[PDB]
């Protein structure tokens, strides 16, 4: 997860 | 793999055809030659083991439904290397040419995409909150933008520091989009996000409310979800750094705008030249505003513009 939570 | 450098022809994830940089030996591979020491796309083949298959193909030719993430996985990388190299300076994420390496196919449904510490890593979507995520340019620029990240100023990946992590990667994801410049935008994820509801996004950095994310200090997020509100507080930062470039008038504070370009500029040399790993935002502000000094001069406009932009933000 990193381009959204 | 050993080979002779190839131009192959596919469609990416929105149905747009791009030559790609390969590599011949018996099959074509997803492997460019001709930036650094190579970009390589993988296969992860629905599974969640890392990094797969380098990706092989019988004619060079990628125009199958199972082809377009990688081909976007793999040309957008090239974009992302380009904008580095050709506007900071900087030769791949760790500044020596390191090869990058993007897997596709990640998981099933997987609404996600993500720099792992070692490669990129990109879900198809559940074809409904996601399509595949390597078709959005802003979406593959922001995460090796993490890379860039952790050659450089290290920050931890919480709180406010992780929030500043994250936004650094949605300014660099919106500067390469511009670089790119196919339908550039101040929007986090537009190509990729909802095929079925038209003109929204993930997260704006115009006007980060939009989505309930903040755009002052003031109503920051102090809980511990999403390591503590990493992609919830960007919204301060990403405003910010939209007032600087764009400016504007915010809470009653003006800021004179400064240009996209200046922006990028300062926000690459606070984060290879100032920011730790425990950086706030406090601290962040004054890593911009001595980047602007470095590079612009104390009287400048844009040091005064940095300034007032932290201001309208509520950071001091
Ligand atoms: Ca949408």
């Amino acid at each position: 997860g990193a381009i959204i939570g | 793999i050993t080979g002779t450098s190839t131009v192959g022809v596919g469609r990416g994830v929105l149905g747009d055809q791009k030559n790609i940089n390969t590599t011949y030996s018996t099959y074509y591979y997803l492997q460019d030659n001709t930036r650094g020491n190579g970009i390589f796309t993988y296969d992860a083949k629905y599974r969640t083991t890392l990094p797969g298959s380098l990706w092989a193909d019988a004619d060079n030719q990628f125009f199958a439904s199972y082809d377009a993430p990688a081909v976007d996985a793999h040309y957008y990388a090239g974009v992302t290397y380009d904008y580095y190299k050709n506007v900071h300076n900087r030769l791949s994420y760790d500044g020596n040419n390191a090869a990058i390496r993007s897997s596709v196919h990640y998981s099933q449904g997987y609404n996600n995409a993500f720099w792992n510490g070692s490669q990129m890593v990109y879900g198809d979507g559940d074809g409904q909150t996601f399509i595949p995520l390597s078709g959005g340019i802003d979406v593959v620029a922001h995460e090796l933008t993490h890379a860039v990240t952790d050659y450089t100023a290290g920050l931890i990946y919480q709180n406010e520091s992780g929030a500043i992590n994250e936004a650094i990667s949605d300014i660099f994801g919106t500067l390469v989009e511009f670089y790119a410049n196919k339908n550039p935008d101040w929007e986090i994820g537009e190509d990729v996000y909802t095929p079925g509801i038209s003109g929204d996004s993930l997260r704006s950095m115009s006007d980060p409310a939009k989505y309930g994310d903040p755009d002052h200090y003031s109503k920051r997020y102090t809980g511990t979800q999403d390591n503590g509100g990493v992609h919830i507080n960007s919204g301060i930062i990403n405003k910010a750094a939209y007032l600087i470039s764009q400016g504007g008038t915010h809470y009653g504070v003006s800021v004179v705008g400064i240009g996209r370009d200046k922006l990028g500029k300062i926000f690459y040399r606070a984060l290879t030249q100032y920011l730790t790993p425990t950086s706030n935002f406090s601290q962040l502000r004054a890593a911009a505003v001595q980047s602007a000094t470095d590079l612009y001069g104390s009287t400048s406009q844009e040091v005064a513009s940095v300034k007032q932009a932290f201001d309208a933000v509520g950071v001091k």
